[PDB]
C-alpha cells in the first residue's frame, strides 16, 4: 500500500529478508570543500590546511 | 628490555600498544679454534652467541 | 600591523592562513602564515668520523638492548663533545663507549663501567679516562648511583622472583641508610644484598652467579656481605617471607 | 591525574614529571581516568 | 608460491652472509694488529635485527 | 637579445627569496633550500 | 553485540525475548517453535531473533 | 520505484528503522603522539600550554 495515500500499489512488489552490508564509505568522509584556504609559501597555491 | 635492561616476556598486545616489535632473540653456539704453528690447538666455544 | 591600530597583536587564522587584527577585521597578509606546515594538526672528515662513531654507538646498545631514546642521547652528547674537540687526541671508540655510559646515567638507568666495557673494544680504564673528560668539556654532571639503580636489572638477569628483587632493594638502601659499608662501591653493595635475598628465598644463587652478571669479584660480594650480615633482620623487610630463616643464613 | 594500570588496574595519581608506571604492579601501559565532567547524551 | 618462511630464509642468508662478512672484517683488523680479537664484539646484532 | 659571449657565465645571478625560501623545521632551526646550500658553495669557492 | 530493544522494520520489543528464546531453545524448542512462543508473529521480528549474534557474551570474558 | 530515489544504483532506507540502531555503526580513529628529546636545545613534553 501507499504510504502517502495508502492506495493498494497496482503492482504487487518483490519484498523480504536480504542480507546487506554497510561500506565503510561514509559520505561524511568524503564531503569537503574549499573556498580561499591556506594556500603554499613557495608556490602561491592552494594547499591542505 | 626495559629501560633498566630488564628482560619480559613481550605479549602481542602489549607490542601492539607500545609500538614494539614481536621479535624472538636469536643465539647461535659458535666454536673457535686457533693454531700458533705451536703443535698446540686451542678451541673454546662461546654458547648461545 | 594594522594601519589603523599600529602596534596590535595580529591574530593568527587557519581557515585561510592570514594574520588578521584583533579588533578590526582587517586582514593583513593574504595567506602568509601557511597553516599546514606550522600546526601540527665526498664526505668530510669530521662527518664521517662522527659517521663511524654513530654506527659504533648503535652497535654498542643493541650489545645490552637499549633503548633508542639513550642511543639519541649519547649521540648528542658525542656531537657536543665530537665539536668542542677537547677530546681529538682520544680515540672516538672511547669517547663513543664513554658518551654512551653517561646517556645511560642521565635518563636514570646507570650501566657499570663494567657493562659498558663488556660491549666495548674499549678498557673499562680508558671509558673512565673518557667519562671524566667529558663532563670537564661539557660542563655537566651525573647524579650519583644508587644500589637500586641496579636491582632491577641484575635480579632480573639472575632470574629471581620480584619478592627477593624488592628485598635485595630494601636491604641495600637499609645497609647504605645505616651506614654498615661506608666507602663500599655501590655495585658491590647491590651484589652482596642480592646475595643475602637470594639465599633467604627458595631461588637461591651462588656467589659466583651473582659476581659475574653484577661484573664484581666474589671476593668482594663476601666482604660486603660479612659487613650486613650481623644486622640481617634489621635490613630485611617485615613483611618478608623467609624460605630459609635469618639466623640461618650463610655465614662467612 | 588518576591513571589506571593496564595490568592489575590501579588507580594511582601521578604527576606529570615523575615517570609513568604501575606504583605496585610496575606495568608500563597507564590509561587515564574517565572526566569528572558531565556529557550529556540524547537517546537518539 | 613463496610464503613467509622462504621469504624469510631469502633474506636471513643475505643478511647472514653480511653478519659473516662483518666479523671476517672485524677480525682481520684485530689479527694483522697481532691481537687476538673478542668474538662477542666482532658479530654486529642490528644486521639481522 | 642573444649573444655569443653572454652564453659564457661571467656572473652569476641569485635567485630572490621568494623563489627559495627559507623553510622553518624543528623550531626556529632556518632549513634553508638546496639553492642556498649550493650558493653557499659558490660563494665559498668564488672568494677563495 | 546485544540483542536491539526493537525490532527495525515494526518497532515491536525484542529486547526481552533474547533470554527467553534461549531458555526455550534449551528446551528443545525449534527455532521456528520458541518464536511463535515469543509471540514473534511478523518474519521482520522472527529475523530479530533468528539472526541475532550475542557478542557481549565473549565481551564479557575480557577483565575490565 | 517508491519516489524515484532509488534510481541509478541508489537505495532508500527507512528512518524509522535507522532510528532503532538498523546499520549503526561506532568510529574509532585513534591518535599517537609520542615526545623526542632528541637535540639538546629542543626537549618537547606533555602539558598543555
Ligand atoms: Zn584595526
Ligand atoms: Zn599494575
Ligand atoms: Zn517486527
Amino acid at each position: 500500500y501507499n504510504g502517502f495515500t495508502g492506495r493498494k500499489i497496482t503492482s504487487q512488489i518483490f519484498i523480504g529478508p536480504t542480507y546487506y552490508q554497510r561500506l565503510k564509505h561514509m559520505v561524511d568522509d568524503k564531503i569537503h570543500s574549499r573556498a580561499r584556504g591556506p594556500i603554499q609559501i613557495l608556490n602561491r597555491q592552494p594547499m591542505e590546511g | 628490555w626495559e629501560r633498566d635492561g630488564a628482560p619480559s616476556p613481550m605479549m602481542p598486545n602489549e607490542a601492539r600498544l607500545r609500538n614494539l616489535t614481536y621479535s624472538a632473540p636469536l643465539y647461535v653456539d659458535i666454536t673457535k679454534t686457533v693454531i700458533k704453528e705451536g703443535e698446540e690447538q686451542l678451541q673454546t666455544q662461546h654458547q648461545k652467541t | 600591523t594594522c594601519p589603523n591600530h599600529p602596534d596590535a597583536i595580529l591574530v593568527e587564522d587557519y581557515r585561510a592562513g592570514d594574520m588578521i587584527c584583533p579588533e578590526c577585521g582587517l586582514v593583513v597578509g593574504d595567506r602568509v602564515i601557511d597553516v599546514g606546515s606550522e600546526w601540527r594538526t665526498t664526505m668530510s672528515s669530521s662527518d664521517r668520523a662522527m659517521m663511524n662513531a654513530f654506527k659504533e654507538i648503535t652497535t654498542m646498545a643493541d650489545r645490552i638492548n637499549l633503548p633508542r631514546n639513550i642511543v639519541d642521547r649519547t649521540n648528542n652528547l658525542f656531537k657536543q663533545v665530537y665539536e668542542q674537540k677537547s677530546l681529538k687526541g682520544r680515540a672516538n671508540d672511547a669517547i663513543a663507549s664513554a658518551c654512551l655510559y653517561i646517556a645511560c646515567r642521565q635518563e636514570g638507568v646507570p650501566r657499570t663501567f663494567k657493562e659498558i666495557c663488556a660491549v666495548s673494544r674499549i678498557s673499562k680504564k680508558e671509558i673512565g679516562r673518557c667519562f671524566k673528560l667529558i663532563l670537564k668539556a661539557l660542563e655537566t654532571s651525573v647524579d650519583l648511583i644508587t644500589t637500586g639503580d641496579f636491582m632491577s636489572r641484575f635480579c632480573s638477569n639472575l632470574c629471581l622472583p620480584k619478592q627477593v628483587q624488592m628485598a635485595a632493594t630494601h636491604i641495600a638502601r637499609k645497609a647504605v641508610e645505616l651506614d654498615l659499608v661506608p666507602g663500599r662501591s655501590p655495585i658491590s653493595v647491590a651484589a652482596a644484598a642480592i646475595y643475602m635475598a637470594s639465599q633467604a628465598s627458595a631461588e637461591k644463587r651462588t656467589q659466583k652467579e651473582i659476581g659475574d652478571i653484577a661484573g664484581v669479584a666474589d671476593v668482594t660480594i663476601r666482604q660486603s656481605y660479612r659487613l650486613i650480615y650481623p644486622r640481617a633482620p634489621d635490613l630485611f623487610p617485615t613483611d618478608f617471607k623467609f624460605d630459609t630463616p635469618v639466623d640461618k643464613l650463610p655465614q662467612l | 591525574m588518576i591513571y589506571i594500570c593496564g595490568e592489575c588496574h590501579t588507580e594511582n595519581e601521578i604527576k606529570s614529571r615523575d615517570p609513568i608506571r604501575c606504583r605496585e604492579c610496575g606495568y608500563r601501559i597507564m590509561y587515564k581516568k574517565r572526566t569528572k565532567r558531565l556529557v550529556v547524551f540524547d537517546a537518539r | 608460491l613463496d610464503l613467509a618462511g622462504p621469504l624469510l630464509a631469502f633474506l636471513f642468508r643475505g643478511m647472514f652472509k653480511n653478519l659473516l662478512k662483518e666479523v671476517r672484517i672485524y677480525a682481520q683488523k684485530f689479527i694483522d694488529r697481532g691481537k687476538d680479537f673478542n668474538l662477542e664484539l666482532a658479530i654486529k646484532t642490528r644486521i639481522i635485527s | 637579445y642573444a649573444r655569443p659571449e653572454w652564453m659564457i657565465v661571467t656572473v652569476l645571478p641569485v635567485p630572490p627569496l621568494s623563489v627559495r625560501p627559507a623553510v622553518v623545521m624543528q623550531g626556529s632551526a632556518r632549513n634553508q633550500d638546496d639553492l642556498t646550500h649550493k650558493l653557499a658553495d659558490i660563494v665559498k669557492i668564488n672568494n677563495q | 553485540m546485544i540483542i536491539p530493544v526493537r525490532c527495525f522494520t515494526c518497532g515491536k520489543i525484542v529486547g526481552n525475548k533474547w533470554e527467553a528464546y534461549l531458555g526455550l531453545l534449551q528446551a528443545e524448542y525449534t527455532e521456528g517453535d520458541a518464536l511463535d512462543a515469543l509471540g514473534l508473529k511478523r518474519y521482520c521480528c522472527r529475523r530479530m531473533l533468528l539472526a541475532h549474534v550475542d557478542l557481549i557474551e565473549k565481551l564479557l570474558n575480557y577483565a575490565p | 520505484s517508491y519516489t524515484g530515489y532509488n534510481q541509478e544504483d541508489s537505495v532508500i532506507m527507512n528512518r524509522s528503522a535507522v532510528d532503532r540502531g538498523f546499520f549503526r555503526s561506532v568510529f574509532y580513529r585513534s591518535y599517537k603522539e609520542q615526545e623526542s628529546k632528541k637535540g639538546f636545545d629542543q626537549e618537547e613534553v606533555f602539558e598543555k600550554p
